[PDB]
């Protein structure tokens, strides 16, 4: 009967899809996820949505590996997060099994993105309230930053930012964002937008980083990395 | 609100009254049946000069001896053209001949009402005239998007087909030539459109039973129908 | 016959704190010769390695199916995947397809994480996996490297006697199989590097 | 009117609205009469005219050797019944090699709009037809209706104008059980007054389902 | 396990200019055993074409039933009976339908299309289409073949005209080329169905046949 | 039809249905959990409908497998779904790998299976929080998944019936170096203040998670030892 | 025997009409070139029900195409349809050999198609089992700068040398001359009157 | 089981294949391209029934051609190889595609792959699919030098070419042998 | 499966989910494609970059065949999964169709993609029109077909989609000329994009196809080159 079916695959008087308008506040509301690109990565530094002197920062809430080349931050549901970042890992190493090479950045972008678009236009379910900053490493596009939305859209952004004050935070790279940065200059801007924008607790961060022999490699700062991180600043 | 499937108290089928709609929003096709044939002429709207009229085609040719003029949404009659095209090449497969024209009619108006909810979403936005040669001899029908297939001698629909109705009650008889049906065709939608007639702005066709094809007119012979037009 | 199809010869061995694992190069179109550069051993990780014997069209497609798998435990996990729970995936992924077989017998050589152990876990082509504490074999040369392991093999063997009995404990198994050899590589897994050996066996 | 959105939804008097649109689908459609006789079944009905250029569309249709239905309301929705009919001819052919029994039809008609009742996302059939077949158990004439049943009768009349029909079968309700096959045309032909636009299906235990058009039935119009 | 039983039984086709004659055998056997003695095979379809089927009984018995299904599907949508040209094409198409799990049966579409002329089509059990004037399906069909290749010599002048016989004469070339098919033929006999497709629609003769 | 989510978005950017089984969780018991340095603990209040239902019949602690256990606050009937889930996926782990899945490994798949039923439609979400006890290399982890499929990690947590106050007074309470017994007595404690009238061994359920990375549902004798020592 | 060949007047494609199954012969009246479009015929050889219903169903597909599409369907194309849809019942048993000839917008295009999914474009094929016959004509007496006459002739010589050598082939050579103007049906020859009785060496 | 030979070089692949296409006995064609090109960097030459290789073509060069469409960026060669090892070995599971190729590349790097109808990937200096793999592989084992200069690549493919003709029993009629090089793919005449 | 009927016409016959797809093809960017006899340029305005946005590899402009090149406006995603499936088409065309797929055919494509979100239930309509554009054939005349979220198609002579299309579109009317040349359709396209945008040099990217040719982006230095040449 759809009395209460809320029509989510279903355009808006304005064109909008409402459901994925909503995910999108919904991300807008969630802790603040920002990308900078620097000469050979990128550094992915969100503040974590569970944070209080109880709470374990055993694991990184937002932060999530795709791949030895691609790792990913979370604004918005934490939880469809996770589904997209499962399929995002499976994605990419479906594609290593077809190919033998590791999935190209706008490809594990475009799939995850391809989701979420599935779940906005059809099946009649709620978009994924999720949106990505998916860095990663390949050999087409050296290192890349794609900030992907609800809608399935994404673009390559040498930096940016989502969640909270995201605003703020695209402002601030806007000022201080500089071409061939190092990983501690593209580290140091992360995290001044993210104090300006907003503890090292609460914040997590991942630098992807591309070395000519090493290959891409994705780093996971643990608490004691980014509190070390943190206390430079 | 309520389902795409819902009776109104009245009786009616809401979305398929609402698809008639559609087509009454449609560019204007007149089918004038004659004892030599039957011909289409179809407005169309050419909102700019960059519009390739060509490519704006309310007329298919379903089969060689069989077509179809669109009024209304035109992908919905594109759906049902390449519908039609399948069964007129089915049926030619299946029993080596021609498909009859209201066979054709009737495969296409049996998915007319296979929309549905909780098969496609809505009806088709699109009515058809459905000439062609049976067995040398021309007919005619036209499809609404109830589904409902009727042979017709003469027939418009489109945006004035209430008014071209009201023009054929008094213009159209049933031992007329391939000219006057042609002529006639031709007037009934000049002066149930808002435009000039001209080859460019107008598509005609014809179920010819002399050649037994249904052919689409070129330029030259619309230029031919325009110029013979006593206004 | 298909499982002699591509003549494989893989026999990881145990050392003290340190596991070898070598295979010969040899990619044969049963009696043809095509290469003398197949890869039949891979690192799985750092401590892991696996040695698949076996059809090289299984052999690449199980070594990318587990590669697929190991690669998405160890995003989930954030971990490597421990030699054991690698054999374990390794024979899901081989009675995965019991009806259908994989080809391929894999040789796992690892060290344990934590104690170095050797682990060696050589199964079937379905995944009947054996821990041998002295030496895992695999391929058409299984018969020739059980016998001259079973001879050879000696516990406690440091990684230079380990890499030497693996690449003599080969050499005897490829050179009296016919359709594998054509050299041979020998990865020696110790507690803190892995020494890759290419090692001369007969060419014919 | 908020219990007339589906044809699933029962309203508080125990009737589903939808169902009863489906069958004022039905009354608004062409005068139909069937009539039934020992030997004899007739079907008559005034085909649509949309235009007076428009050769009137037919409603009386051929489904099986000895059956014919009479379809009033939406055509495309009788056409996709009588497609269902001829399965469920030749299904029956095909099991027991006889021509399939229009009280059998009726039955199957009356459960797929049935079941297009007791399912959501599925609507009432807008059509009603008049099913009249002459077979082993005799000559019998069905009004099947789009909520699902149908009923057995000796006359009926459906669509508009029905009851100035009605009553006059009732005035000769008697005498059709021996009426001729002739007689009984003629008694279509007074109870449905509009000739063109008359089609009558005519079906008997020996002949089979005819339809007569125009100069067909100019013999029998008087 | 083969689901056929080859049971037999010969068919003769001979079109003419305005008739086609289908005489078939009407025994139904198979092993050395005659399970019926009058099994129709050939069948009137419509008041155009007739269908001789020789071959399986069960794939003629259910090739027949999907066309007269066929054929009243095409009278009750169309409103004309299938003329015979398309139900030369329904029986080519409903054979290969079956391609790979074939009616080994061999077909004879006999009727008088839309000129008023005859036609016959012949067919393999997987329905290949032959537009032919004589044709023999069955177990004598060898026998038969040279019988009509004499009658008509078209297969000795395959580009002359089809000598074509009266609709007696091609009644007597079936009757004696079933004769000598039975003479000849063990699952032939019993009785000959000579059916005659003309204008004036369906006539079906039956004529004794040695039953030995 | 079926599949259409009853889970959305609001205007503000909210999926109500989510906010509606967190709700759900908050009338669903009390439960808390303590994060030990050498184990971590799951109590809950267990108070039965009468005193004449059976305790263990119907245990809110619960074992996902040899070293993670659970315990919820919320539905009981979709916990025992959930709990259902884990200890399949738990044993389809120990099947492909050999050994039991990890305590976060648990922790994803539960987060998992509510996400999916916040997005799938016809169904609402799982109206249970789950604190998942268990070890990892590192240490013991507590965790809570939420009727969201949102999961994080612990040092204590309370869910269920006012577990704001539980939460407040484990942060008063709750300290990084606490013993398992210590873990114990503190989630002993912070579900007596979360309960009204005599706690008793009877009215709650214990699971610990111990130095043998083993989980283990204490009985009503080591409940009440506890609650006399 | 089926045979066609492009020379610098067109397509000849000449066939043989006998359908034989096992030693006797079914028919020498079967029309083993199918007409699929104005200007392209599909030859036949193989099963016959599969020849056909297959050659009548790329005709189908070939209509369905001119219809929906204003793009001619080019000979490579309706090869490639054909093909397709045979792979599409590759392990079926099917046994279709067909040239796909014709004029499209490029030219003269012949394509031997059969129910292998092979697809070989050429100026010169022949299918069947006398086509061994035909070719040995055809590679011998074959001249690019023919005549329509000498063309015809040619096509017909090599269908009636290898249905006198062939068994399986006999009949009536079927001559098409296709051409940028479309498929002329050239004429139906009976073999036996190609043969030559004067002669007595064969 | 048709002939296709490979050579890769320093900067370039000659890639032999039978050229002629049979109907059992019969030679229907004489210049028959069995090395499809799926992309302007890759030649595939095919050996095995003419109607699988058609068909198994005309899938990876349609992938291919989807990948740099879908993707801006194309498939590498040894990401084709791949992509083509793993399309054999799925249908080998499920139905095999019994076409023995060589892939020939050139992705700014020579690469020749050995690529069985199993799902066999092989990066290979030279190789041969078909039985002249029995006739070539000496001849490129006795005369291929490192750095081979495309004029000697090119002699030693004919040298190859004409080990087949001489002594394999069922010899092609010809062979077409293209170049795989920085210029792409172009059809060449060993002469 | 989900199979609401998200468009269904509205009471005065309208699809009002074709109308919120167009809407949300308006909130999309400009697009004009122009068509020289041997060349074919799309134009599409760059959306608002700032300095933190790669320029690179995130066009509008796309090839769905090595003969199609496409555009967009509207839903990206929406475009992307047309793109794809489009892609997928002209390699489907290939493969069972030697022959390229003709631009006609590739456009009726992805118009029947559109169409059927418009009658698939559950499906939301495309929020997407496409500037479809190619040769045939080498002799083939170029063509630049618009699909529309209605599933409607048209080809032009002349183009332009998403915001700006009324402007755009007078632009192109204004200054189309039947034969124009490569450079004049260049310019054509550029100018009728430069009117619309703030910046010219930045905000707008071209890629031309030139007959028996693939999708070609424009230099930086060329398209301004263009650009200042047109003012
Ligand atoms: C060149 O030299 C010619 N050779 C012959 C053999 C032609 O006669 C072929 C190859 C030819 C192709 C062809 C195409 C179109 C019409 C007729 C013929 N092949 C045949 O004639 C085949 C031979 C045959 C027998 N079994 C097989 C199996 C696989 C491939 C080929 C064959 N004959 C047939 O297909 C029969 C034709 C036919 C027509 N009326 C019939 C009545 C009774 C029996 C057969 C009849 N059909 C069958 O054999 C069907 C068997 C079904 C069993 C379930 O053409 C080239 C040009």
């Amino acid at each position: 009967t759809y009395r209460y079916d809320a029509g989510t695959t279903t355009f808006s008087s304005d064109g909008r899809i409402l459901q994925v308008e909503y995910a999108i506040q919904s991300i807008n509301q969630a802790g603040t996820a920002i990308g900078v690109q620097f000469t050979n990565g990128v550094v992915l530094a969100a503040e974590k949505k569970n944070t209080g002197r109880l709470v374990d920062y055993l694991f990184p809430e937002k932060m999530a590996k795709i791949d030895g080349h691609i790792v990913t931050a979370v604004a918005g549901l934490t939880a469809d997060a996770n589904t997209l970042v499962d399929l995002m890992r499976t994605s990419a190493q479906k594609y290593l099994k077809t190919y033998d090479e590791q999935m190209p950045v706008e490809q594990l972008v475009r799939m995850v993105c391809d989701e979420k678009h599935s779940y906005t236009q059809y099946g009649g379910l709620r978009p994924y309230g999720v949106s990505f900053l998916i860095a990663g490493y390949d050999r087409h596009k050296g290192c890349q930053l794609y900030l992907t939305d609800p809608s399935g859209n994404f673009g390559g952004w040498k930096a940016t930012a989502i969640g909270e004050n995201n605003q703020t935070a695209q402002s601030i790279l806007k000022s201080q964002y500089k071409d061939n940065m190092t990983a501690t200059e593209a580290m140091d801007l992360t995290v001044k937008v993210l104090c300006k924008t907003l503890s090292a607790d609460k914040l997590e961060f991942a630098v992807l980083q591309f070395r000519e022999e090493y290959g891409p490699k994705v780093r996971i700062l643990t608490t004691s990395e980014v509190d070390t991180l943190m206390k430079r600043y | 609100d309520r389902n795409v499937n819902t009776f109104s108290p009245d009786g009616r089928l809401l979305q398929v009254e609402y698809a008639i709609e559609a087509v009454k929003l449609g560019s204007s096709a007149v089918a004038i049946l004659c004892p030599e044939g039957v011909i289409f002429a179809v407005e169309k709207r050419l909102s700019s000069q960059l519009l390739i009229a060509s490519s704006v085609e309310k007329v298919y040719a379903i089969d060689d001896h069989v077509g179809v003029v669109m009024a209304g949404l035109a992908a919905d009659g594109r759906t049902m053209v390449e519908h039609m095209r399948v069964e007129a090449q089915n049926h030619r497969f299946s029993f080596d001949e021609p498909i009859g024209i209201k066979a054709v009619t009737q495969s296409v108006c049996d998915l007319a009402l296979a929309f549905g909810e909780g098969q496609m979403s809505r009806p088709f936005g699109t009515a058809l005239l459905v000439a062609g040669i049976e067995n040398g001899k021309c007919h005619l029908f036209h499809t609404d998007p109830s589904g409902t297939y009727t042979e017709c001698r003469a027939r418009a629909i489109g945006g004035g087909s209430e008014g071209a109705e009201a023009l054929l009650r008094d213009l159209y008889k049933d031992g007329m030539t391939l000219h006057e049906a042609e002529d006639l065709a031709l007037s009934t939608l000049r002066q149930v459109i808002q435009e000039k007639l001209n080859e460019n702005n107008v598509e005609v066709a014809c179920a010819r039973v002399s050649t037994g094809k249904f052919e689409i007119y070129t330029s030259e012979q619309r230029q031919e129908i325009v110029a013979r037009l006593p206004p | 016959d298909i499982s002699t199809y591509n003549g494989s010869c893989v026999l990881a061995m145990a050392g003290d704190h340190c596991v070898a694992i070598a295979s010969d190069r040899r990619l044969g179109v049963n009696m043809l010769t095509v290469s003398k550069d197949f890869k039949r051993i891979f690192q799985i990780n750092d401590r892991i390695y696996l040695g698949l014997a076996g059809l090289a069209t299984d052999v690449l497609t199980v070594r990318e199916q587990l590669r697929f798998d190991v690669n998405l435990l160890e995003l989930r996990e954030e971990r490597p995947i421990d030699p054991k729970k690698f054999m374990n995936l390794v024979k899901s992924t081989l009675y995965e397809k019991r009806f259908s077989p994989f080809f391929v017998t894999p040789v796992i050589a690892g060290l344990l994480p934590e104690t170095n152990e050797p682990y060696l876990a050589a199964s079937d082509s379905i995944g009947a996996f054996a821990f041998p504490k002295d030496f895992a074999v695999a391929g058409t040369c299984e018969e020739s490297l059980y016998g001259i392991c079973e001879s050879a093999w000696r516990p406690n063997m440091n990684p230079d006697e380990l890499f030497e009995c693996t690449a003599k404990c080969l050499i005897a198994a490829v050179e009296r199989d016919s359709i594998s050899g054509w050299g041979g590589i020998v990865y020696i897994i110790t507690q803190d590097k892995v020494i890759i050996k290419e090692i001369k066996t007969r060419m014919d | 009117s908020k219990y007339d959105e589906n044809a699933t939804t029962f309203s508080p008097e125990g009737r589903i609205l939808q169902v009863e649109n489906a069958m004022k689908a039905v009354q608004q459609g062409m005068p139909t009469v069937g009539l039934k006789s020992k030997t004899h079944a007739v079907i008559a009905g005034v085909m649509h005219s949309p235009s007076e250029f428009s050769s009137h569309q037919p409603k009386i249709f051929k489904i099986d050797q000895h059956i014919g239905v009479a379809i009033s309301g939406l055509t495309a929705d009788g056409r996709g019944l009588c497609k269902f009919l001829r399965n469920e001819c030749l299904h029956h052919t095909f099991c027991f090699g006889t021509e399939i029994r229009v009280a059998d039809l009726a039955d199957t008609v009356a459960l797929q709009s049935q079941k297009k009742t007791s399912k959501v996302g599925k609507r009432p059939y807008g059509v009603g037809l008049l099913m009249i077949g002459a077979g082993v158990d005799g000559p019998r004439l069905f009004e099947t209706c789009p909520s699902g049943q149908h009923w057995e009768y000796n006359a009926q009349a459906i669509g508009r104008r029905a009851q100035a029909a009605k009553t006059y079968l009732e005035t000769n309700l008697n005498e059709f059980p021996d009426c001729t096959r002739d007689q009984l045309i003629r008694h279509a032909l007074r109870a449905l007054n509009d000739l063109e636009a008359i089609a009558l299906g005519v079906v008997g235990i020996d002949e089979p389902f005819t339809i007569l058009e125009g100069p067909e039935l100019q013999k029998y119009i008087d | 396990w083969s689901p056929y039983e080859m049971h037999g039984g010969t068919a003769i086709g001979i079109c003419g200019d305005d008739y086609v004659v289908i005489g078939a055998d009407t025994r139904l056997s198979v092993d050395y055993s005659i399970d019926s003695r009058h099994k129709a095979r050939i069948f009137k379809m419509n008041s155009n074409c007739m269908i001789s089927a020789t071959g399986f009984d069960g794939d003629i018995d259910a090739f027949i039933t999907r066309m007269r299904s066929i054929l009243l599907n095409y009278e009750n949508q169309h409103f004309h009976e299938m003329s015979v040209e398309s139900v030369a094409r329904c029986v080519s198409n409903t054979l290969y339908s079956k391609r790979f799990f074939p009616y080994y049966i061999n077909i004879l579409v006999g009727g008088i299309n839309s000129e008023g002329k005859g036609k016959l089509y012949g067919y393999d059990p997987v329905g290949t289409i032959e537009d032919l004037h004589y044709d023999s399906n069955g177990s004598g069909s060898s026998l038969a073949a040279p019988l009509l290749d004499s009658a008509f010599g078209t297969i000795h002048h395959n580009t002359r005209p089809f000598p074509a016989v009266s609709l007696q004469d091609a009644k007597n070339i079936v009757r004696d080329a079933i004769c000598s098919v039975t003479e000849r033929d063990i699952y032939t006999g019993d009785a000959l169905q000579l059916c005659v497709f003309t204008k004036d629609g369906f006539a079906q003769e039956e004529f004794p046949l040695p039953r030995h | 039809d079926s599949d259409f989510s009853l889970t959305t978005f609001s205007s503000g950017g909210k999926l109500n249905q989510i906010e509606s089984a967190l709700k759900a969780v908050s009338l669903g018991g009390q439960c808390v959990g303590v994060k030990a340095k050498n184990g971590a603990v799951i109590a809950c209040e267990s108070k039965p409908s009468s005193p004449l239902v059976e305790k263990v019949t119907n245990l809110k602690v619960q074992k996902i497998n040899d070293n993670v256990g659970i315990v919820y606050s919320g539905v009981n009937t979709d916990f025992h779904v959930i709990l259902k889930s884990l200890r399949k996926a738990s044993i389809k782990y120990s099947l492909r790998l050999g050994v039991e899945m990890p305590t976060r490994e648990v922790v994803k798949h539960a987060a998992h299976k509510m996400q999916y039923y916040t997005q799938i439609g016809g169904v609402r979400p799982f109206g249970v929080s789950l604190l998942i006890i268990g070890w990892e290399e590192l240490g013991p982890t507590l965790w809570q998944v939420d009727p969201s499929g949102t999961f994080w990690a612990w040092k204590a947590t309370a869910l269920g019936k006012r577990s704001d106050g539980s939460r407040t007074f484990l942060e008063r309470r709750y300290s990084e170096d606490q013993s398992v017994d210590d873990a114990i007595h503190t989630a002993i404690s912070t579900l007596k203040e979360g309960f009204d009238g005599q706690l008793t061994a009877e009215l709650i359920e214990i699971g610990v998670v111990d130095e043998t990375r083993k989980f283990r549902t204490l009985s009503t004798a080591e409940i009440r030892d506890f609650l006399t020592e | 025997t089926t045979l066609s060949f492009i020379y610098n007047g067109g397509i000849v494609v000449a066939v043989d009409s006998r359908a034989t199954g096992g030693q006797f012969i079914f028919s020498q009246t079967v029309m083993k070139i199918l007409p699929l479009a104005p200007n392209m015929i599909g030859t036949m050889a193989g099963g016959a029900a599969d020849c056909q219903y297959w050659l009548r169903n790329l005709s189908r597909l070939i209509q369905l195409h001119k219809f929906r599409y204003q793009q001619p369907l080019t000979v490579a194309a309706a090869s490639k349809i054909l093909v397709n849809e045979l792979y599409r019942y590759k392990g079926y048993n099917l046994s279709i050999g067909s040239m796909i000839c014709g004029y499209d917008n490029t030219g003269p295009h012949i394509f031997y198609i059969d129910n292998h999914g092979s697809r070989i474009a050429g100026k010169r094929f022949s299918v069947g089992s006398g086509s061994t016959h035909a070719y040995g004509v055809l590679d011998t007496c074959y001249r690019e700068d023919m005549t329509k006459e000498e063309a015809c002739e040619l096509g017909r010589r090599a269908i009636y040398h290898a249905t006198y050598r062939d068994s399986g082939s006999g009949g009536r050579v079927s001559v098409v001359h296709i051409t940028q103007n479309g498929v002329e049906w050239i004429d139906k020859t009976d073999v036996f009157d190609m043969h030559d009785f004067s002669k007595t060496t064969f | 089981m048709l002939s296709i030979v490979g050579l890769q070089g320093p900067d370039w692949v000659l890639i032999a294949a039978d050229s002629s296409v049979s109907s059992s006995i019969i030679c229907m064609s004489e210049n028959y391209d069995r090395i499809a090109q799926l992309d302007d960097r890759h030649a595939l030459a095919m050996s095995g029934e003419t109607g699988d290789c058609l068909q198994l073509s005309e899938y990876l060069q349609g992938n291919v051609a989807l990948y740099k469409f879908r993707n801006g960026v194309e498939l590498s060669s040894d990401a084709l190889a791949h992509f083509i090892r793993h399309t054999m070995a799925k249908a080998v599971r499920k139905s095999p595609y019994e076409v023995n190729m060589l892939l020939s590349g050139y992705d700014g790097k020579p690469h020749l792959y050995f690529m069985d109808y199993l799902g066999t990937l092989q990066s290979i200096p030279y190789g041969a699919q078909g039985y002249c793999q029995y006739f070539v592989m000496s001849v490129f084992d006795k005369h291929y030098k490192e750095g081979l200069t495309l004029e000697d690549g090119k002699e030693l493919m004919k040298l190859a070419l004409n080990q087949i003709k001489q002594r394999f029993t069922v010899a092609p009629h010809g062979f077409i042998v293209k170049l795989v090089d920085k210029n792409g793919i172009t059809k060449i005449d060993l002469e | 499966d989900y199979t609401r009927s998200i468009t269904r016409f509205s009471p005065d016959g309208r699809l009002f989910q074709i109308d919120h797809a167009h809407a949300a093809v308006q909130r999309g960017t400009t697009v004009v494609a122009t068509r020289s006899k041997d060349m074919i340029v799309i134009a599409v305005e760059k959306t608002a970059v700032a300095k933190l946005q790669d320029p690179h590899t995130f066009s509008k402009i796309c090839s769905l065949d090595k003969h199609v090149m496409c555009a967009f406006a509207g839903l990206h995603a929406d475009a992307r999964r047309l793109i794809q499936s489009g892609q997928r088409q002209c390699q489907s065309h290939r493969l069972t169709y030697e022959d390229p797929i003709s631009i006609e055919n590739i456009a009726r494509y992805i118009a029947t993609l559109q169409l059927k979100n418009t009658q698939s239930g559950g499906a939301r309509p495309y929020g997407v029109s496409t500037l479809i554009c190619g040769f045939d054939d080498m002799t083939s005349q170029p063509h630049i077909y618009e699909t529309l979220p209605s599933g409607t198609y048209a080809e032009w002579k002349a183009r332009t989609i998403g915001r700006h299309d009324q402007t755009v579109m007078e632009y192109l009317e204004k200054h189309y000329k039947d034969d124009m040349t490569d450079e004049e359709a260049q310019k054509l396209a550029i100018g009728a994009l430069l009117e619309v945008v703030e910046n010219g040099s930045k905000n707008l990217e071209v890629a031309y196809m030139k007959r028996g040719g693939t999708m070609e982006i424009m230099a930086e230095e060329v398209l301004d080159a263009l650009i200042e040449s047109t003012k």
